[PDB]
């Protein structure tokens, strides 16, 4: 189901599947999935929450050596404009 | 239905027939982030529709409530029934 | 068992992401589920757990829930302050 | 998941008074914010904040890289 997905990375490399998901505050975590990668992919509660995790997190300075960059395939798509 | 942050949640009627999910959505991130958003059917001959909005947490709810007019969520061209969720 | 805390009174919905969400930002590694509203959770070391339990005790998460955590850990200076 | 701890959150400390646990070291820093991690090996000690911020502050309160109280003066430096 693609649009819970967001991508997350330039966390701290420490971090574990626990410490990805504080980072996520307050938004509801399912899943993330760790791979090789200093990334990770999260399954959120629904598009929304990805939606404004996107917009709380991406570009969101962590200090001096982090700055995050979360991504995902959800576009706001308001039936009538706003 | 479903399990819900008490005192977080709200009953939406009076919604105009062409929003969707993302309209409803927008309308309460104004005064929060939001958890759940979703509309739940259709009244009237089709005409308005139903939702259901939970935000991320009771002070988000209360921003909302904060913003309320005997029950009525007033906005530029809109007027929804926003009623508290009880479980 | 100086790694262990037990936490309790959050949401009934939090799954344990949601409670290691709570713990923010000291080092979750792992939880036992032991109620609706209850936890025990091992911490990285045994001053993120006295300092998670100042933190955190009696916290007023909104007016319907309010953490209770506690642990076996105590501040042990060799010399007083 | 990596290998090394938070960058610029780390601190090595010589000139801890040999009578000093890791309960001692600990709380002379908690005074500049959370802390992570805390051994003593006087003696030389490892205390890790929780983070950079943290840590910067504690080198906010710095002489020449010493941390003065009553009765004691740490020589603190960067862990990098």
């Amino acid at each position: 189901d693609q649009e819970n997905m967001l991508k997350i990375s330039g966390y701290p490399g420490m971090l574990n599947t626990f410490g990805i998901a504080q980072l996520l505050t307050p938004y509801r975590v399912n899943g993330i999935t760790i791979t090789g990668a200093q990334s990770a992919v999260v399954a959120l509660e629904n598009k929304f929450q990805v939606y404004q995790a996107v917009q709380d997190f991406n570009g969101k300075k962590l200090d001096r050596n982090h700055k995050l960059q979360v991504s995902s395939l959800v576009v706001s798509s308001p039936a009538v404009p706003l | 239905t479903a399990y819900y942050l008490k005192d977080a949640g709200f009953h939406i009627r009076n919604i105009p027939k062409a929003w969707n999910d993302w309209n409803l959505f927008h309308v309460f991130q104004n005064f929060g982030k939001v958890s759940y958003c979703r509309v739940v059917g259709q009244s009237n001959d089709g005409q308005v529709q139903l939702g259901f909005v939970n935000m991320m947490s009771v002070a988000d709810a209360d921003e909302v409530r904060k913003n309320l007019n005997d029950g009525n969520l007033i906005g530029e061209n809109f007027t929804l029934k926003v009623t508290d969720h009880k479980n």
